[PDB]
């Protein structure tokens, strides 16, 4: 008997018992998520115990197949993702010091509060808090008391922490044949094996470079903007040439945009689409909001949903009698059982929140004949695109109109346009450059590029040179700024946000031309095309099961990740910005300071 | 006039697994197939060589009721020429068999809430079984090149595997009863007639 | 394997009363047992199929019950031609295993045996060797006493006996013996005799002749 | 009209070989599956081996492990068996049965031959002496080894008061028995009486006139 056919024998016990110990925590996990008792949690716990153990006893009988024997191109990935190591090869000691550290992190940066001088009995949390404070204020000083707070009491308090943590990590993945912790997350694009569709771990830098250096002048063009209009709101603060104050963004990491609105409203006498009072005149509720969306995913010749989607889903809080966790979720709990969790209401923002999850839903039904190991997205910025370009659909005025809540004599003007689009533009071409920022900061600390004695120096010189966004105060290495982001202190990437953000305007754009579409991008229907319901279930099938890069190339045509999509997106308000931005000075320089 | 208990093989209080499928012989009675086409939900009603419209006016000599239970998904293997866990090494029809398929969905009484394990399969063999093969060894399967000594572990597995049903689970994984009719008519006098 | 036990393994029963058989096994073979019934020199017959069932051209007597391990035969009315050997069978795995065995005796009303000694044929004499013939017929208990009384003295170890079926139209049993000795031997003794005794005879029976007549 | 006729059983010394064959009519013997059982004399029943339909699926019983050797001839309608290294206790009467169609190597009933008859013995063949015996009249059959005569009352004529006495050992290393016919007592002697005695493993045919 060759290896192979081990490996395959292997295989498939290892999914036959995986299949019933996964659904049975999945089952655990929805009724303490349903439900809430301490019997349920430690029900749940019972059953993540005895799965992590199986993996963990799995794992351990993988490495006795040599890997470099194996030519299947579908097990050598299964067995690749079973014979992953992590923090087992650490000493034990080295590992309750890891999980003691991230513990401390998670713990510290969740229990986070603010006490406002001299007054002890006065203190205020994150969310709500400083979150609401920071995202409704106007004032100087008190958007700058909530940013230097947050980086004084929490942010001080991570550095020590962050600091044994590389050097620990650095350890874990040098034993784990790499170079560090930044290429042990950067392996999640790597496709070793089949030719022609090769990615390599340090592809991935050039490839991000290349996609921010074609987005710049787009963002140039809004800083320029949202500089000019914020002068009228802090006339003394903002320098005509200078950089946007970081606690004057809305978001209190400067991460979205999207909180500026109501001082960034091209045209304010005009109002925008909402369709909750038209609703709740017609008598609608839950049930019909979600036949509506089967309907919609029904007409694209996507299946409908089982019989067991419309008795085992809960799509309305129970109320007092029960107490459940009200954040929209899909659930795939195997053996083909399909939920959404979602406390749903009359309202356009939950119409849309329902199409998002029914998507999700979708994509999970697609691929569920794929092996156990194999049934995820092909890369970790796939399954919310997917998500999200639903959602994307749904909110079209034309849309609105074929279903009968929108008054059917109502014309669409040239103004409403820019205000949707400039809403849009504020939250997803303002996030982009911080997350580049974050994720090559990371980079180059794990790699060993930036000393330890120099970090928020470079911290705040690329801010400056590629966010444009200057400190309020000087800062000294006492400071932890990046920790106090959740995905810092908490072990998470990022760099998913920025290829979601990417690839979600390639696949809308891909379905919107198979739908032969005549018009503007940004109203584009792809309802009553069959068309554009198949390209996509020719990847949502595939799963893991192949590279990223050709299940890509099977819906937007090319194999790398590219950004002229997205810049389309935004044509009118680009020409809009430009118009508008004659009378002043685009860019920034290096310089200007609010304490210089 | 005796009719012939098909009333004692499709109602059973519990029907057999796969891998020791039942077999049950009847004749020296007389055969209606309209009290047949009770149960109304049916999954699936095919028959292969005779027609079910004219399979009331037909003799044999004895008729053989296979009866067990399956996965939803896995009724397509019940015919023949079908490739699978349960046509290779559980269940097995002829190329050439002639007679009827009856599998109707079984949810409400072979369904329970933390798993009915008592229906098993067999998941790993040396060979494949060949056509009305019943196989109900437990040796243990060797994967590799080194005698397990009768007892699992590296390369050592166990062959049969039990079935989770819950009333949970989809319509693919749900649990189905399938019964087969096959008919045997030999030179000697025909017994097994209809009205 | 499978191992299967049957009892009684000999039964006797009147013309007018009920008999039932048992056989037992070692696991649970549900309905995968078949009775037979075997007459002596002949091949076995399929009585009860699967766990009481049965067949074409059996009468409605015979009826089978059981299930899992243990099961059950029973006759019901009685008759002169159910006198044979039952066996019980499990076809449920690998090598199918047969029971021991059950003997059933039809037991009647005392018959009187009929004697008639047939004298040894010249051509016995003419080979050198000799065979007077005792003849039992018609009696119902399995054997009686046969002794010779060649001369007035009797004699043993040079003798055979043999027994016949039990009948199945009027449950009679028979028996005869051979008594085998030299010519020289023969012409040495004058008288040959042979006593019957047996239940039914209100005296034993002696039959006898000499060499001179 | 199904009907299976066993043949090739006879006299064999210790340590040889013998082929049996079962000669089936009746059904379409190539996709059937058939089995070999043995009763011993004086014994019961015992299964010997089974065979699928094509042939490719065989089972033996362990006390006949290594020596025998099942085998079909589907085109022939006929089913053979090979013996070897035969000792002491082989000697048996063996029928061949009829199984479950195609794989289901577990079915037998109502379907069997007549049996022919095996012995394993250093013992030669002999010539059954047959002498009169003169109511009541039979025939005394004495000294014949091998295997069992079958005796008839006038070619099988008389059916009535015929009884046939099982055959007895003598220590001599052979096998005598005798046969009765009853005539009745009210009329004489008017009929001529006729044993036939037939040995098939000697071939010898004797026919006996009783007066
Ligand atoms: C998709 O096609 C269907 C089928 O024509 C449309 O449904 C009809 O649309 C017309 C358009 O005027 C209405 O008059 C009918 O009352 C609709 N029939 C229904 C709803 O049963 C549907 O509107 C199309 N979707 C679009 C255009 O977005
Ligand atoms: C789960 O919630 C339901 C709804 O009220 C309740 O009846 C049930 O008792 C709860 N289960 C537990 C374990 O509390
Ligand atoms: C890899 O193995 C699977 C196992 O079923 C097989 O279906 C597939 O064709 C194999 N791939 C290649 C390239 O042979
Ligand atoms: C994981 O660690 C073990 C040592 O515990 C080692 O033998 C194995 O090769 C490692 N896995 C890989 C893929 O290198
Ligand atoms: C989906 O369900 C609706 C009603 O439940 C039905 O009318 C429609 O035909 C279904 N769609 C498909 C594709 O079966
Ligand atoms: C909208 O259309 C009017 C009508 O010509 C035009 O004057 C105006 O420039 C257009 N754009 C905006 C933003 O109003
Ligand atoms: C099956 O049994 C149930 C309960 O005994 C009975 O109600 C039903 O009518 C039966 N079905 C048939 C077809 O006889
Ligand atoms: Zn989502």
């Amino acid at each position: 008997s060759t290896i192979e056919e081990q490996a395959k024998t292997f295989l498939d016990k290892f999914n036959h018992e995986a299949e019933d110990l996964f659904y049975q925590s999945s089952l655990a996990s929805w009724n303490y998520n349903t439900n809430i008792t301490e019997e349920n949690v430690q029900n749940m716990n019972n059953a993540g115990d005895k799965w992590s153990a199986f993996l963990k006893e799995q794992s351990t009988l993988a490495q006795m197949y040599p890997l470099q024997e194996i030519q299947n191109l579908t097990v050598k990935l299964q067995l690749q993702a079973l014979q992953q190591n992590g923090s087992s090869v650490l000493s034990e000691d080295k590992s309750k010091r890891l999980n003691t550290i991230l513990n401390t992190m998670s713990t510290i940066y969740s229990t986070g509060k603010v006490c406002n001088p001299d007054n002890p009995q006065e203190c205020l949390l994150l969310e709500p808090g400083l979150n609401e404070i920071m995202a409704n204020s106007l004032d100087y000083n008190e958007r700058l008391w909530a940013w230097e707070s947050w980086r004084s009491e929490v942010g001080k308090q991570l550095r020590p922490l962050y600091e044994e943590y590389v050097v620990l990590k650095n350890e874990m993945a040098r034993a784990n044949h790499y170079e560090d912790y930044g290429d042990y997350w950067r392996g999640d694009y790597e496709v070793n094996g089949v030719d022609g569709y090769d990615y390599s771990r340090g592809q991935l830098i050039e490839d991000v470079e290349h996609t921010f250096e074609e987005i710049k002048p787009l963002y140039e063009h809004l800083h320029a903007y949202v500089r000019a209009k914020l002068m009228n709101a802090y006339p003394s603060y903002i320098s005509p040439i200078g950089c946007l104050p970081a606690h004057l963004l809305g978001d209190m990491w400067g991460r979205f945009w999207t909180n500026l609105y109501s001082l960034t409203v091209p045209f304010g006498q005009k109002p925008n689409i909402d369709v909750t009072d038209a609703m709740v005149d017609q008598a609608w509720d839950a049930q019909r909001i979600f036949k509506e969306a089967e309907k919609f995913f029904v007409s694209v010749g996507l299946p409908n949903m089982t019989q067991g989607f419309w008795e085992n889903s809960m799509l309305t809080d129970p109320g007092n009698v029960q107490k459940a966790v009200c954040h929209p979720t899909a659930w795939d709990l195997g053996k083909g059982d399909f939920r959404i969790l979602m406390c749903t209401k009359v309202t356009m923002d939950d119409f849309l929140t329902a199409h998002h999850e029914m998507g999700h839903i979708q994509y999970d039904m697609a691929y569920a004949a794929q092996p156990f190991l194999l049934r995820n997205g092909a890369n970790e910025g796939f399954h919310e695109a997917v998500g999200e370009i639903m959602s994307l659909s749904a909110a079209t005025p034309k849309h609105l109109k074929s279903i009968g809540l929108l008054s059917p004599d109502f014309q669409e003007d040239n103004e409403t346009e820019i205000n949707f689009l400039l809403k849009q533009a504020l939250t997803i071409v303002g996030t982009l450059p911080f997350t580049y920022m974050l994720e090559k900061w990371r980079w180059m600390v794990f790699k060993g590029e930036i000393p330890k004695d120099q970090w928020m120096k470079k911290w705040w010189e690329m801010k400056r040179e590629i966010v444009g966004v200057v400190e309020p105060v000087p800062h000294d290495e006492t400071y932890c700024d990046p920790a106090s982001l959740f995905h810092v202190s908490n072990d998470y990437s990022f760099i998913r946000y920025y290829t979601r953000t990417l690839y979600q305007f390639q696949f809308q754009e891909a379905l919107c031309q198979a739908a032969k579409h005549e018009g503007p991008l940004h109203k584009c229907d792809i309802s009553n095309s069959t068309e554009a319901g198949q390209k996509l279930f020719n990847m949502l099938r595939l799963g893991k099961s192949e590279p990223w890069t050709l299940a890509l190339e099977n819906v937007v045509g090319a194999k790398n990740m590219n950004v002229r999509p997205l810049l389309n997106y935004f044509e009118p308000l680009f020409t809009w910005l430009k118009d508008q931005n004659k009378n002043s000075f685009v860019g920034w320089s290096t310089d200007w300071s609010p304490y210089a | 006039t005796n009719l012939c208990p098909f009333d004692e093989v499709f109602n059973a209080t519990r029907f057999a697994s796969v891998y020791a499928w039942n077999r049950k012989r009847i004749s020296n009675c007389v055969a209606d197939y309209s009290v047949l086409y009770n149960f109304a939900p049916f999954f699936a009603f095919k028959c292969y060589g005779v027609s079910p419209t004219k399979l009331n006016d037909l003799c044999f000599t004895n008729v053989y009721a296979d009866s067990f239970v399956i996965r939803g998904n896995e009724v397509s293997q019940i015919a023949p020429g079908q490739t699978g866990n349960i046509a290779d090494y559980n269940y097995k029809l002829p190329d050439d068999f002639t007679g009827c398929v009856i599998a109707w969905n079984s949810n409400k009484l072979d369904s329970k809430v933390g798993g009915n394990y008592n229906y098993r399969y067999r998941l790993f063999r040396k060979s494949n079984l060949k056509p009305f093969e019943r196989d109900i060894s437990t040796e243990i399967y060797q994967a590799g090149n080194k005698p397990c000594n009768g007892v699992a572990g590296v390369n050592c597995y166990f062959p049969l595997q039990s079935y989770g049903f819950r009333p949970t689970y989809g319509v693919g994984h749900q649990p189905y009863r399938v019964v087969v009719l096959s008919f045997e008519l030999l030179h000697a006098p025909a017994t097994v007639c209809g009205p | 394997d499978i191992q299967m036990t049957q009892s009684p393994s000999s039964l006797s029963a009147s013309v007018g009363d009920r008999v039932t058989i048992t056989c037992r096994a070692s696991q649970s073979i549900s309905n995968y047992l078949n009775w037979y019934q075997q007459k002596p020199g002949k091949a076995p017959k399929l009585l009860i199929y699967d766990a009481s069932n049965l067949e074409t051209g059996v009468p409605s007597r015979f009826s089978g019950s059981g299930s899992g391990a243990d099961f059950t035969f029973t006759i019901g009315s009685l008759q002169p031609e159910d006198s044979a050997t039952y066996y019980c069978q499990q076809y449920d795995n690998l090598p199918l295993t047969f029971g021991g065995g059950t003997k059933v005796e039809i037991k009647g009303t005392v018959a009187a045996p009929s004697v008639f000694i047939f004298p040894p044929s010249d051509e016995q004499l003419k080979s050198g060797t000799a065979s007077v013939v005792c003849l039992l017929n018609n009696f119902y208990p399995r054997e009686a006493k046969v002794q010779w009384k060649v001369d007035n003295a009797l004699q043993s170890g040079n003798s055979q006996e043999s027994v016949t079926e039990q009948d199945s139209k009027d449950s009679t049993y028979s028996l005869s013996s051979t008594l085998t000795l030299s010519k020289a031997d023969y012409e040495k003794h004058k008288v040959y005799a042979c006593e019957v005794t047996h239940q039914g005879l209100s005296s034993p029976v002696t039959k006898s002749f000499n060499r001179g007549e | 009209q199904v009907q299976l006729v066993e043949s090739g059983g006879g006299v064999v010394q210790p340590g040889r070989s013998l082929r049996l064959s079962c000669a089936a009519s009746g059904f379409t013997f190539s996709n059937y599956g058939m089995h070999w059982v043995r009763q011993a004399p004086g014994k019961g029943l015992e299964w010997v081996a089974v065979i699928s339909h094509d042939a490719s699926n065989k089972y033996y019983a362990d006390s006949v492990k290594g020596r025998f050797t099942i085998s079909r001839d589907n085109s022939k309608n006929t089913q053979y068996l090979q013996m070897n290294s035969l000792r002491a206790e082989d000697t048996a009467v063996y029928y061949c049965a009829k199984g479950g169609g195609y794989s289901y190597v577990v079915d037998m009933g109502p379907y069997w031959g007549q049996g022919t008859l095996v012995t394993v013995s250093s013992a030669s063949t002999k010539g059954p002496s047959v002498f009169p015996l003169a109511a009541a009249l039979g025939c005394l059959v004495k000294d014949y080894f091998p295997e069992p005569v079958t005796v008839s009352w006038n070619s099988g004529a008389l059916t009535s008061g015929v009884h046939t006495f099982p055959a007895v050992l003598q220590s001599s290393g052979l096998y005598s028995l005798s046969s009765v016919v009853t005539v009745p007592s009210s009329s004489l002697g008017t009929q001529t009486y006729i044993c036939n005695v037939n040995h098939k493993p000697s071939n010898t045919k004797v026919d006996k006139r009783v007066e």
